[PDB]
RNA sequence: AUAUGAAUUAAUGCGAAGUUGAAAUACAGUUACCGUAGGGGAACCUGCGGUGGGCUUAUAAAUAUCUUAAAUAUUCUUACA
RNA sequence: UAAUGGUUUAAAGGAUCCGUAGAAUGAAUUAUAUAUAAUUUAGAGUUAAUAAAAUAUAAUUAAAGAAUUAUAAUAGUAAAGAUGAAAUAAUAAUAAUAAUUAUAAGACUAAUAUAUGUGAAAAUAUUAAUUAAAUAUUAACUGACAUUGAGGGAUUAAAACUAGAGUAGCGAAACGGAUUCGAUACCCGUGUAGUUCUAGUAGUAAACUAUGAAUACAAUUAUUUAUAAUAUAUAUAUAAAUAAUAAAUGAAAAUGAAAGUAUUCCACCUGAAGAGUACGUUAGCAAUAAUGAAACUCAAAACAAUAGACGGUUACAG
RNA sequence: UUAAGAGUUAAACCUAGCCAACGAUCCAUAAUCGAUAAUGAAAGUUAGAACGAUCACGUUGACUCUGAAAUAUAGUCAAUA
RNA sequence: UUUUAUAUAUAUAUAAUAAGGAAAAGUAUUUAUAAGAA
């Protein structure tokens, strides 16, 4: 099953903000491979104030570092993916969606595909893929 | 409204009356009506055949008349759930009346939209008198118009000078645009030639709208000055 | 033999006269196509022709399990003075309970004389009765000497 | 068990002229009723949900334009075209 | 001496569906004696392919959010709170109310929003996931396998009870303050059970569309809603929802694709009150739920509509 | 055992059956019916006096002889008077 | 409609052509029977 993860990372090192978000994409890649899993697409979306001052345990935060993940995977796996990021300080928040392969077998992330690229092919783009 | 017994009856209540005694003299209108008896049938009557286009309506095609594929490349071979369905609607609805000229039409003012401002007489003068040849476009009493360029690629058509629509359509368009621009410079010429030959005139086009925007723009003075004012305060 | 379907198709002749078609379908099998039969030789129905259901066939066309299910028969009603010729089309034995009389009673019935709690036949109404998957009319089921099912009214 | 009677005792019906509450019928002056719970002698009061057999009883934030006004349309009686 | 009766409103559609029997009903063609047999696909089904958010429904799990209450801190001052107006044994000088923060608690789900829809009904609209079910068309297949359904089975709002936990708000009962001739009521304060979760009992609602289910047919218009096309335009065609109607029906109101024309099955009704009462029986921990009379009294009783009067009934004018 | 079948009765041995919400079992009531009487247009409904057919009884219960056939208005025994 | 022609690749598009007209005078028993009112 296709699953489109949307973290919202905290950043606390004012330098370099990208190197959580890295820590966390290498876990949740790292599980989903080695637990059968495929990771189709990981797109980085950047830096952004959150709308609200949103509290995770007793740390208040205000901006975060947000991400997607696509990722082909079984649902026990997933649930165990979405356990840990619910319990991990890092994830101020996540979530996890449904993207649905019964038509088409190949199809992008939710914000290519409210670009208008539907399949990761077209994101690639085509040439000599008709072989 | 139900169907009314005693408009087309009278004939006959008053005969009764008549011959019952209750009334002595037979109305003028007796003798007429019973020659000339009422239809008393008000009957919805079933509709086969579309006149406009000729389209026959009420055919179903059998599984036998399909000894070969469509063209999905399935033979037919049980009926589908739309050929199971009674469709006595469809024999007593009104049918719409369609034609060619109707698309053509709508595509020559699409092309042409200026013609459209050209005023349209839809008086009909006599429609039964009309003698026309149209291996030419323009007839005498007739105007020169798109429907003029629609008539002569239907007579195209007809006669098989060309083949395809769009031909004899592009060929009656260019016959319309030389006897347009012949029109035109007749007009201009004969206005050359009338201030040539003395002709004075007292109001032209361009005169008469700037005298129409005058009067206008002094009413829209007042308003705006006095509206000013107005929400000044 | 379906009386469910001769009574649909009784309901369906008597809402058409009701609303003054002159042209309606009816599904085509044999007790349907007797009866359509009958009615018109009393002069109830003005045509008989076979067609789909989409409407009467152009041309002939042979019956077969292919189109079965598609077939029907179109009748062309009748109204005159002003009034519909069928305006009354009912059923005497129902699927309920079925009426099978032998003759003398279906002369007794003719005769003013009401037998099972079916009224006597009217001067200008037809019943209509089935002898061995024959649909007759009552007056021909007497002559005939034929004990029968006696299925419906058309006054 | 089928009956016949019984101190004691549960409910309900009628009527004579009256007596007391103001609960219902109008927005009945706390919208009524349905189910349930409690309080109260009772009528009824209150809490909870439902129904309309009450709200369909519904009724503006507004502005408007150009072709021969006539020796020509208006006049026309089976004509002429 | 009226059932050639009815059940939206006069008496009467079971809360809903599933399904057993039915000595209930039921497709087409041919042959044989009222059926049996063989053939067939129009009902009813099965499996795929395509299209669509099959998103809505059920259970479970994992989350989000505005606010409320309480406590604590900060400052700051004299009042605060409620009502028609007030006053309350437990608001405030022990610094209250209000403001800004910081903690914990439960319950609930604003806009979208129309319950449009989904669900058999009851119900169900904060988000995500797991599983189950629900759509239309085409193709293939079975070949009447269907409809309804006594008894029975399952689910069933709110209230209620039985165990545990929970208890922020609201709030029966109770305790007080007001109003009043009286208050046992409406208004006000504190507020117990309950409302909440889990595991159960029970199976009642104006459980309503006061309208059982299925099938054939029935004249229009307008919108949407959902598909299929054809090139925004065909005011495009096919369906269903909604609104107003024609005919028809009806005591009328009104119904209007059913309250119409017909067929099949089931449930229910036979004047008002006594009475859904008593007694008995069945089930439940109980409250209670189901089944359910009779005597006596009377010529009454009710529905729709009409014209009035009346309203602490609206609006318009003068 | 009977002229004769059968749990009809008596004896023996096996099986687990039989009826029932289309109403068993139990209780109350009742002689049944007609080409008889009444009534109704009729379907039906009521009566079962009178005419006729069948059954049962001759104060109550059981048994026995005779007989083709009787639990006889017989006999025996008991109950009641 | 039907048949045929020309053209084009057994079939397709265009054009022409249509057989259904017959007459004549005279030749009862109906049945069974349902009423409401205050
Ligand atoms: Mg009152
Ligand atoms: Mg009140
Ligand atoms: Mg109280
Ligand atoms: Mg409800
Ligand atoms: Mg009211
Ligand atoms: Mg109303
Ligand atoms: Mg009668
Ligand atoms: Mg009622
Ligand atoms: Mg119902
Ligand atoms: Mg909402
Ligand atoms: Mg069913
Ligand atoms: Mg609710
Ligand atoms: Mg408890
Ligand atoms: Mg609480
Ligand atoms: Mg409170
Ligand atoms: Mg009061
Ligand atoms: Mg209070
Ligand atoms: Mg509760
Ligand atoms: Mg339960
Ligand atoms: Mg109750
Ligand atoms: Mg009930
Ligand atoms: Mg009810
Ligand atoms: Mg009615
Ligand atoms: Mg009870
Ligand atoms: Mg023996
Ligand atoms: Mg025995
Ligand atoms: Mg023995
Ligand atoms: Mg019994
Ligand atoms: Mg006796
Ligand atoms: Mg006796
Ligand atoms: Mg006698
Ligand atoms: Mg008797
Ligand atoms: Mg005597
Ligand atoms: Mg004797
Ligand atoms: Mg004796
Ligand atoms: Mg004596």
């Amino acid at each position: 099953m296709l699953y489109e993860l949307i973290g919202l990372v905290r950043i606390t090192n004012s330098n370099a903000p990208k190197l959580e978000a890295k820590e966390l994409s290498s876990t949740i890649g790292k599980l989903i491979i080695q637990n059968r899993g495929v990771v189709r697409d990981i797109v980085p979306m950047g830096i952004r104030y959150l709308p609200k001052i949103m509290k995770k345990d007793q740390e208040k935060h205000f901006r975060a570092y947000h991400f997607l993940m696509l990722f082909d995977s079984s649902a026990a796996v997933q649930s165990e993916i979405l356990r840990t990021l619910k319990k991990d300080p890092r994830v101020i928040r996540s979530s996890i969606v449904k993207v649905d392969l019964d038509k088409q077998l190949d199809r992008a992330s939710s914000l290519h595909r409210s670009l208008g690229k539907k399949s990761i092919l077209e994101l690639v783009n085509e040439d000599y893929q008709s072989i | 409204m139900k169907i009314q017994t005693n408009a087309v009856n009278v004939l006959q209540r008053t005969s009764a009356y008549l011959k019952s005694g209750l009334l002595k003299e037979t109305p003028a209108w007796y003798n007429v009506v019973a020659s000339i008896p009422p239809s008393t049938k008000f009957t919805r009557e079933p509709r086969f055949k579309n006149p406009s286009n000729g389209h026959i309506i009420g055919k179903l095609v059998d599984v036998t008349e399909q000894p070969h594929a469509n063209n999905k490349g399935l033979y037919k071979t049980r009926p589908n759930s739309s050929d199971k369905r009674v469709g006595v609607k469809r024999l007593y609805r009104p049918p719409k009346l369609t034609y060619v000229e109707d698309r053509l039409r709508s595509l020559f003012y699409k092309q042409h939209p200026w013609e459209l401002s050209r005023p349209k007489i839809l008086v009909e003068n006599e429609i039964g008198d009309e003698n026309y040849d149209w291996s030419h476009m323009l007839q005498i009493g007739r105007p020169l118009d798109g429907e003029s360029v629609i008539q002569r690629t239907m007579y195209l058509i007809k006669t098989k000078q060309y083949g395809d629509m769009v031909e004899a359509y592009d060929h009656a368009r260019y016959e319309f645009y030389a006897l347009r621009m012949q029109e035109e410079t007749e007009q201009q010429v004969a206005l050359e030639e009338a201030e040539m030959f003395g002709s004075l005139f007292g109001v032209s086009a361009i005169e008469h709208g700037i005298q129409k925007e005058q009067e206008v723009l002094d009413v829209w003075e007042k308003k705006v000055v006095e509206e000013t004012e107005l929400m000044a305060a | 033999m379906s009386l469910v379907k001769l009574a649909n198709t009784c309901a369906h002749l008597q809402n058409c006269s009701k609303v003054r078609v002159a042209l309606t379908s009816i599904p085509y099998t044999k007790l349907q196509l007797q009866f359509a039969y009958n009615l018109y030789q009393q002069g109830f129905l003005s045509s008989l022709q076979k067609g789909s259901t989409m409407g009467p066939d152009k041309d002939f066309v042979e019956v077969t399990p292919d189109n079965i299910s598609t077939r029907r028969l179109w009748v062309g009603l009748k109204y005159r003075d002003n009034k519909p010729v069928l305006s009354s089309c009912k059923l005497i034995s129902k699927p309920n309970s079925r009426i099978h009389l032998p003759m003398e009673d279906m002369k007794k019935l003719c005769s003013g004389v009401t037998i099972r709690n079916i009224k006597p036949l009217q001067p200008g109404e037809l019943i209509l009765v089935r002898a061995h998957n024959n649909i007759m009319d009552i007056n021909e089921a007497i002559s005939k000497k034929l004990d029968g099912e006696v299925l419906c009214r058309v006054k």
